[PDB]
C-alpha cells in the first residue's frame, strides 16, 4: 500500500527498500551435485 | 688336450658380469599400467 496514491491492489516487493534496512535473508538447505568427473582411478602408472 | 672342455665348464662364473655389461650398455624403459576389461556406456540426458 502506497500512501496518497490513486492505484488500488498493488503487489510485488519494491525496488524502494527490499531489505527494510535489515540484514540479508539466510537459508539453510541441501544441494546435490551429480557430475562426470575426469579421474584416473589407479591406472596409467608404473606397475612397479 | 681335453683341457679346453674342463676349462669352458669351469670358468663359467664371469659370464654373469658380462651380461650386465651388456645391460649397462642397454637402454631401459617401463610401461605404465593398462586398464583391462570392458567399459560402461553413457549417452545423454533428455536434451530439450
Amino acid at each position: 500500500k502506497l500512501t496518497r496514491t490513486r492505484l488500488d491492489r498493488l503487489y510485488g516487493l519494491p525496488a524502494a527498500d527490499p531489505n527494510n534496512g535489515k540484514e540479508y535473508y539466510e537459508i539453510a538447505g541441501r544441494f546435490s551435485l551429480i557430475s562426470l568427473v575426469p579421474s584416473n582411478d589407479d591406472y596409467q602408472t608404473p606397475i612397479a | 688336450a681335453s683341457l679346453i672342455y674342463r676349462q669352458l665348464l669351469t670358468n663359467s662364473y664371469t659370464v654373469d658380469l658380462s651380461d650386465e655389461i651388456q645391460e649397462i650398455g642397454s637402454t631401459k624403459s617401463q610401461n605404465v599400467t593398462i586398464n583391462p576389461g570392458p567399459f560402461a556406456q553413457t549417452g545423454y540426458a533428455p536434451v530439450n
